[PDB]
């Protein structure tokens, strides 16, 4: 009712008596607005990179300072600032609300939430600009991610504070296996442990308003927003918005690592964020380098993904774990943008698309993807019993040209070639249910020691939902082994030998 | 329209004095920029194009553009 | 708890077309004249205090 | 170390002119003598206005700059000399401009710091000379020096008042206040 | 009344620069008239110089303007009448009709360079709209208030395709249909008013359901890179306000791109990569996000591709394809064998099939 | 006698400063400011004229007030040096940031020297003896010479290098001065944790690796001239000792990288591709003083990163002439599991000549070469047809060719986790007998899977068993 009222009229309070200490050591006249970025007058004591506001609300950053005049790029469209107007300073460097309290929400770029579900509580303001960690407060990872995918963490897994990219084409399975990830969290965000919860911070990036909105609609479906941060900076707006919002949700990720917490954060998809920095460096008169990204989008790129590492002890043991997200063009791992974040990130997970179109969902290339500090931080049951798999799958893929002749051959290369199209379909997953380790690993144990031969090709999806069923009603206590130890003993390998044969045998 | 190049304070100062250095800079000059190794130097007016001229450190230089102002 | 928030919404979107219906009522008045008195105390209480 | 600066758009001809003529005292006398030749140009508006045109000469540009010193002879002594080198350098079209950014540099010597009191409609005197008082009876103005303070007429502001000096300006009016109440309660 | 007047100081092209006199200055994207003998001309401002000085490109022909002519301002941007009288009626991107019709007695002028809807309103669960013809419904749904890539020529039945799309949509759902040819060839524009008179969808005497907005390609590329936005805006008063679901045409938006890339090569801004404008994702999206489905009601938008050179990394094609939510092509190899429509079956997929 | 000024403009990571005092600080002197964080060092670039200089930033330059006091150190950016540097972790500037204290050393020199002369420059056949199969097979690197790792996006560079510290660096007597140039943060602290349980870096006791890193998380006025701090710490122990200097760099690229983000902020008028037009001479004041003069040697192994595996790039292709043997790393042949996946056509060495290493050493891998190009031409006949429609000749040599590319892979020491098997060095004189067997033919009818991931010819001969035990 007047609930709103009555608070909207103790920050008429506040309005009030901010304009009693209004003096703004600042003001200066809008000279001219071009190119979607401002020239001030005035302003003789600016920071650089400081937060101004113009008079209708369009708030900015002064991005460049010159003995003359001040350059304040736009937070917005440039209907709203005119010619000759009144720019207050605020007194900031750029900064965002962080803190616990945003759980839930959906901001902008500026923290401001536009969910319709009230003011941010807010645990404090932090900069956009900070300095990544140096290379004494960082450890080498050694905790797994689970994220739920049968391939993911067969083959490529994922460490609390290894920046992992998933590259792939458009419309080809991209932001699925982001999304399956924090579903799988859910498996700890209910528990109690903190240090085992995994909190997990969306950052939309030139997205559409309904595919956001959709994805908000899921992640309250399956219920991960009493864990998620979603940071929108849809299409719609204009673009150093798009410039801005990654590095906000780095901060907001950066509060989640220096407090102990652990946190995973989704960038989706940088290569619309380096599509904004070519259009804030093209419209400034930088000159542009190969394919017209500017000369420091490498530096972009870098100055975002290395605020995400493991903090060691020292620090409190906290965490940010990046997964960015690069569109690229027809399969293509060499234009100018894909060789950067390439280049940072400690590995990939290649969405090639033709696998796709023969509806193998996720897509991963196996041979392609691979991670470089991912095979320190595995759960220990799955490296030990997948330390076959990569190299089953390289050999695998070394008898894929051989075996389209269509020749007659010896019987090595047929159990091979039996045994790997029934990994290649024993691979596949609906959306929406990943499945934990200790449901991972009986159903790669299967598919290593030779028991699927005997079956059809096309029994492995139901024998999936079967084997799991027959699992969960009978060797109920081999789970729970795998649940606690994570790591398989001979005599739980012994037990697990049987129960797979017995269901094997019918 | 434009900046000049030859509108720098320290030069336009000693213009308005009457002083009129320019006359009597023919055979020496003085640095007005130099870095990249470039130096946009005022002065020396009877200076040719590929003429070779020494700085007062020790340093030696070739002149190629003549503009109006600076060398 | 879903039509709660509903109503919600739409007890505040009323209240945003009756802060325009306050707007319509303010504009007419001589606090346009009124006010200035009250500009005029506030920078004698700001610039005094420094 | 001249005071403030022009840096950039042109006022470096004035500043090379301050600090020319601030090493030899005369600066009053430039700026009166300033004062007089923008005077004597505005007096005699066709082509004294109409003859700052890019498109004469040399040599003309230098005999409109000597029949404006015909009409007095020792016109103070730099600024006659400033003129030839801007007829030469033919930037005399941005002229009266170097006379408005003198004047500032001048006024600022005196300490006149402008102000300015925006409202949507004039006021009475009594509400002008108790905020030039404050204004003058303040933190802002470490006296010494002057305080101007000119009330303008703003329509794109919806009334109430703003102060302005020195980038420094309160606004208490009304159009702002309005967009805040808005902005709390469009939530 | 309180006129703000000003002078044109600058003709270059179909760039225009005016200078307006002090304290007087309209924001960017404001519409400005100039009185001509011939009618009106309009100018958009769209980058402020300083100086009192903006810089507007043009939406007509700009021959014989004297500089110094008086600048009459209107405060808002492009104004279009929208509604019920606006049925049947071919307007430009001014917002007068050139059918010779008279003055549309349109009841609201409404501006185009609105705001797309706040992210509270994004209807969270995209359902199918049914259509009406088989093989749409079927294999390649429609979503209701999404996007569709309608590729393949002309002479594939695409006419045919598309007054099918407003039939059914007047019949199943009530909708009207607002067409806008961005660069349309003009006579194909008279050849199919012709047709939508023939075939019953524009009634000269009794209510037609579509609304058409030609914008030609003579036309300065001002007016194209705003054509599109003319047809969003009448597409938004049907939407929001009477609460139907309604069916934006859009061909072809290729040729929207090419709009947008001569204005902001015109403005003198550094082109990107390919050619295309440097703002190309913000004025794509500018246009694709104001198409959606609030609570109220919903707008459907089928646009046409001309896929370049035919490559699909080049980024106006690859632009595009980041918002289409479902294509629907007409191929040749149908058509050959006299099937109406030819919607492709294996070709036209989409991200609703699910 | 300070000399104060102000700051007058920035630009991201370059700033103006004005001054008032008619002495400007010269070129390439560092000035410095007191900022609320501590404070922060620029380098002049160049003079504007006006007494105005224009600074490049050594760190990040968030949050400067026009107007705020800029203070003269006089010289340059000074390096501590000598042995007391070992150890440890100097940052660009010269501020130790393994938090063990300051570095009490006694003399710190300035980065910016010249190269030495044309009469002190020496030369050098010392070969380097390294352990892996594809250098000392087709390019023999040079001690005292310089060492290219041309390579792409994750191929790996960093590995190899890692590789090659762990096969030279312990048996090396010299020091070592590694150079973390724009490379990840976390592979930096993955080699300091490898120096200090190999020994090579003893914490309370001596080391032998001085750390002068700075990561592509700062501004790029740290790239620019972190090289350079590496640079003096290794040409201070070439000149002030008289050792073996090995200098690991990593990443060249990054530093004219920075080169390019600088130099359209500093006027410069944007050259060919998108970089700097001062490239040849930067890029040769940073060649030029890693040599090896009569005082000691500098046998130096550089990375050089390429954007998108495009040769033509004008930074590595201006790299190319510097380096006394390149070796180039392709992404087509790391798809097919040979790793190393070392271009053996396009290695180079100053060395590898007949009267330097031996006539058989240069005739196998003339051979090899030969081979290995005519796979190279033949491939496009067999990427349409097959490899049925060869002649036979040519069918065993395209045989023979696949099996000695299989046969280049070698299980590395530091890759040991990726393909599970553990290291293998393999001394230079089995490998030379090894392809001297292959190219003779002494062993054609071996199925190619055996050649792959292997050692010498013994462990091929050895795995062709197990294969043969496994198969039956
Ligand atoms: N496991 C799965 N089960 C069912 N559908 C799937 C699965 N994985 C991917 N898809 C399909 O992939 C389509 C696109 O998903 P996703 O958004 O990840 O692709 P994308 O390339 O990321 O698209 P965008 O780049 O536009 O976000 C969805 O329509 C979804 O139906
Ligand atoms: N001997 C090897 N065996 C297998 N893979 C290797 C080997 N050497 C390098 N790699 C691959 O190369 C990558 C390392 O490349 P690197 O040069 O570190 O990347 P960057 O280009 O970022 O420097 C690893 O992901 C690894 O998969």
């Amino acid at each position: 009712k007047a609930q709103p009222t009555e608070v909207s009229s103790i920050l008429e309070e506040r309005i009030k008596g901010v304009s009693d200490e209004a003096n703004l050591n600042e003001t200066g006249r809008v000279l001219a607005v071009g190119d979607g970025i401002a020239r001030v007058f005035g302003l003789n004591n600016i920071q650089a990179e400081e937060l101004v506001e113009f008079s209708s609300g369009v708030k900015g950053m002064a991005l460049n300072l010159e003995p003359g005049q001040v350059g304040i790029v736009l937070f917005g469209s440039d209907r709203l600032v005119k010619e000759g107007e009144l720019v207050k300073r605020t007194g900031n460097i750029v900064d965002v609300p962080v803190g616990p309290g945003l759980l839930g929400r959906v901001v902008d770029a500026l923290g401001n939430p536009i969910d319709g579900k009230g003011p941010i509580d807010a645990a404090g303001r932090s900069r956009a600009q900070v300095k990544a960690p140096g290379i004494l407060p960082r450890r080498s990872v050694h905790e797994p991610v689970q994220t739920g995918l049968k391939a993911v963490d067969a083959l490529v897994p994922i460490g609390r504070g290894q920046r992992e990219l998933i590259i792939g084409d458009r419309q080809t399975g991209k932001t699925a296996v982001a999304l399956d990830t924090i579903l799988n969290q859910k498996r700890w965000n209910n528990g109690s442990d903190e240090s085992k919860k995994l909190y997990c911070v969306y950052v939309a990036v030139g997205q559409k308003r309904s595919t956001v909105a959709q994805l908000v609609q899921t992640l309250e479906q399956h219920d991960a927003m009493k864990y998620s941060i979603i940071v929108a900076a849809t299409a719609s707006e204009a673009a150093p918005l798009q410039y801005l919002a990654p590095f906000t949700a780095a901060s907001i990720g950066e509060w989640f690592r220096d407090n102990g917490k652990h946190a995973l954060i989704v960038y989706d998809d940088l290569s619309k964020q380096a599509v904004a920095y070519r259009q804030l460096s093209l419209l400034l008169r930088r000159p542009p380098g190969r394919e017209a990204y500017p000369g420091d989008v490498f530096y972009l790129h870098s100055r975002l993904l290395e605020r995400a590492a493991k903090l060691s002890e020292k620090e409190g043991s906290g965490s940010l774990t990046a997964l960015p997200v690069i569109e690229t063009q027809g399969g293509d791992v060499s234009a100018y943008i894909p060789t950067n974040v390439i280049s940072i990130t400690d590995g990939q997970i290649f969405l090639e698309a033709e696998l796709f179109y023969k509806g193998i969902r996720p897509a991963i290339n196996v041979g392609l993807s691979v991670s470089r500090v991912g095979s320190a931080a595995q759960v220990k049951a799955l490296k030990q019993v997948a330390g076959s798999l990569k190299l089953f799958l390289a050999q695998y893929r070394e008898v894929a040209a051989f075996a389209q002749f269509g020749s007659d051959l010896d019987a090595s290369t047929k159990q091979t070639l039996v045994r790997g199209e029934r990994l290649t379909q024993l691979l596949k997953q609906n959306q929406y249910s990943p499945l934990a380790t200790e449901e991972q690993v009986p159903l790669i144990y299967a598919g290593v020691n030779g028991h699927l031969d005997g079956i059809e090709l096309s029994r492995i999806g139901e024998f999936e939902s079967s084997f799991l069923s027959y699992l969960k009603s009978n060797h109920n206590e081999l789970l729970t082994e795998i649940r606690e130890k994570g790591e398989l003993s001979k005599e739980l390998l012994a037990s697990l030998k049987s129960a797979t044969e017995s269901f094997v045998a019918t | 329209t434009k900046a000049q190049p030859t509108e720098v304070s320290s030069i336009l100062e000693e213009r308005i004095k009457g002083v009129s250095d320019e006359a009597n800079l023919n055979e020496t000059g003085r640095v007005l920029a130099v870095g990249d190794g470039i130096a946009r130097v005022f002065g020396l007016n009877n200076i040719q194009a590929e003429e070779l001229v020494e700085f007062s450190s020790g340093v030696k230089g070739m002149a190629l553009n003549l503009e109006p102002g600076q060398v | 708890v879903r039509y709660e928030a509903s109503l919600r919404q739409l007890e505040q979107r009323q209240l945003a077309k009756s802060v325009i219906s306050r707007v319509q009522s303010e504009l007419g008045n001589p606090k346009f004249q009124e006010k200035v008195l009250q500009q005029s105390i506030s920078e004698i209480e700001q610039l005094l205090s420094k | 170390p001249p005071p403030v600066r022009l840096f950039g758009v042109e006022g470096t001809y004035a500043t090379a002119l301050y600090q020319a003529a601030a090493k030899n005292s005369s600066i009053d006398a430039a700026f009166q003598s300033l004062q007089k030749v923008e005077s004597t140009v505005k007096k005699n508006p066709k082509l004294g206005h109409l003859l700052l045109n890019p498109a004469l000469s040399l040599k003309d540009r230098n005999s409109v700059i000597d029949a404006i010193v015909e009409t007095h002879k020792n016109l103070d002594g730099y600024v006659v000399n400033l003129l030839k080198v801007l007829s030469e350098n033919n930037r005399l079209g941005c002229f009266e401009k170097i006379a408005s950014d003198f004047g500032v540099l001048n006024d600022a010597h005196n300490g006149l710091l402008k102000g300015t009191v925006t409202s949507a409609e004039p006021l009475d005197p009594k509400s002008f000379k108790r905020i030039e008082k404050a204004l003058s009876a303040s933190k802002l103005v470490g006296q010494g020096k002057s305080l101007k303070l000119e009330n303008v007429v703003k329509p794109e502001i919806k009334g109430g008042l703003i102060v302005e000096l020195g980038d420094k300006t309160v606004d208490l009016s009304i159009s702002t206040k309005i967009q805040k109440l808005n902005k709390v309660l469009e939530d | 009344s309180t006129p703000i007047t000003g002078k044109v100081t600058a003709v270059i092209g179909a760039i225009v620069d005016v200078h307006f006199e002090q304290s007087e200055l309209p924001a960017i994207l404001n519409a400005l008239e100039i009185k001509t003998p011939q009618g009106k001309l309009v100018l958009e401002v769209a980058q402020h110089l300083g100086e009192n000085t903006v810089r507007t490109i043009a939406m007509d022909g700009t021959e014989g303007l004297v500089r110094g002519e008086k600048v009459l301002d209107t405060g808002g941007p492009i104004s279009v009448p929208v509604g019920r009288e606006t049925l049947g009626r071919i307007i430009n991107v001014i917002g007068e009709p050139i059918d010779e019709r008279g003055p549309i007695k349109s009841k609201l002028r409404k501006p185009i360079h609105a705001d797309p809807p706040s992210f509270a309103e994004q209807s969270t669960s995209a359902e199918i709209l049914e259509t009406g013809i088989k093989v749409v419904d079927l294999l390649a749904p429609y979503a209701r208030g999404g996007k569709i890539g309608l590729f393949g020529g002309a002479g594939v039945g695409k006419t045919v395709f598309i007054q099918e799309l407003i039939n059914n949509i007047a019949k199943a759902h009530g909708g009207f249909s607002v067409f806008t040819g961005v660069g349309e060839r003009t006579r194909e524009g008279n050849d199919l008013y012709r047709e939508m008179k023939e075939t019953g969808v524009i009634n000269l005497e009794g209510e037609s359901k579509v609304a058409l907005v030609f914008g030609q390609m003579n036309e300065p590329p001002g007016a194209r890179a705003r054509v599109a936005l003319t047809g969003l805006t009448i597409a938004e008063y049907f939407r929001d306000e009477e609460g139907q679901d309604v069916l934006l045409f859009i061909d072809n938006i290729f040729r929207f791109t090419q709009a947008g890339s001569e204005v902001s090569a015109l403005l003198g801004r550094i082109p990107s990569a390919v050619g295309y404008q440097p703002t190309l994702a913000t004025d794509m999206g500018l246009l694709q996000e104001r198409i959606t489905t609030t609570k109220k009601g919903s707008v459907t938008s089928v646009q046409a591709v001309y896929v370049p050179a035919d490559d699909l990394t080049d980024p106006a094609p690859a632009t595009t394809f980041a918002h289409l939510d479902a294509t629907t092509v007409l191929s040749r190899g149908i058509s050959e064998l006299g099937i109406y429509p030819a919607v492709d079956p294996l070709d036209s997929k989409s991200r609703l099939l699910d | 006698t300070p000399i104060t000024g102000k700051v007058t403009a920035v630009i991201g990571a370059i700033v103006d400063v004005h001054f008032e005092q008619s002495e400007l600080p010269a070129i390439l002197n560092a000035l410095e400011i007191k900022t609320p964080q501590g404070k922060l060092v620029l380098e002049v670039a160049q003079h504007l004229g006006e007494n105005t200089v224009r600074t490049i930033a050594m760190d990040g330059t968030e949050g400067l007030v026009r107007g705020e006091k800029v203070l003269d150190t006089g010289g340059p950016i000074s390096v501590p040096v000598g042995r007391e540097t070992l150890g440890r972790i100097i940052n660009v500037i010269g501020e130790p940031i393994d938090e063990r204290g300051p570095i009490k050393s006694k003399l710190r020199k300035p980065i910016h020297a010249d190269p030495p002369s044309f009469a002190e420059q020496s030369t050098s056949a010392e070969i380097l003896e390294t352990g892996i199969k594809v250098v000392d097979l087709l390019a023999p690197y040079a001690r005292g010479g310089k060492i290219g790792l041309f390579g792409g996006a994750g191929v790996g560079k960093t590995v190899f290098i890692q590789e090659l510290i762990n096969n030279i660096a312990k048996a090396h007597g010299g020091f070592s001065v590694f150079t973390g140039v724009g490379e990840r943060t976390r592979e930096g602290n993955d080699l300091y944790r490898e120096m200090k349980e190999t020994g090579v870096i003893n914490l309370e006791g001596e080391s032998k690796v001085a750390l002068v890193f700075g990561q592509m998380n700062e501004p790029p006025g740290a790239r620019a001239r972190v090289a350079l701090t590496g640079l003096t710490i290794a040409e201070y122990f070439r000149d002030e000792e008289g050792q073996d200097v090995l200098l690991f760099i990593d990443n060249i690229f990054r530093f004219t990288q920075a080169g390019s983000e600088v130099s359209a902020l500093l006027g410069r008028i944007p050259s060919a591709v998108g970089y700097q037009p001062t490239l040849a001479t930067d890029m040769g004041l940073l060649q030029e003083r890693i040599t090896t003069t009569k005082k000691g040697s500098v046998t130096s192994v550089q990375a050089v990163y390429v954007p998108a595996d495009d040769l033509t790039d004008p930074a590595p292709a201006t790299t190319f002439a510097h380096l006394d043997a390149t070796t180039v790393l392709s992404r087509g042949i790391s798809e097919l599991g040979i790793y190393p996946a070392v271009d053996p056509l396009d290695s180079k060495s100053r060395l590898l000549d007949a009267a330097v290493v031996g006539q058989e050493h240069y005739d196998v891998a003339s051979k090899v070469q030969e081979t290995l190009q005519t796979y190279k031409s033949l491939q496009d006949i067999i990427a349409i047809l097959g490899m049925d429609e060869l002649s036979e000749q040519d069918k065993l040599t395209v045989e023979r060719a696949r099996k000695i590319q299989r046969f280049l892979s070698q299980p590395f020491a530091v890759a040991e986790v990726f393909t599970g098997i553990p290291g293998k060095l393999v001394r230079l004189k089995d490998t030379v007998a090894s392809f001297k067997a292959v190219l003779e033919g002494k062993y054609d009818n071996i199925p190619e899977h055996a050649f792959y991931m292997v050692g010498g010819i013994e462990d091929v001969v050895a795995k062709a068993e197990k294969l043969a035990a496994e198969a039956n």
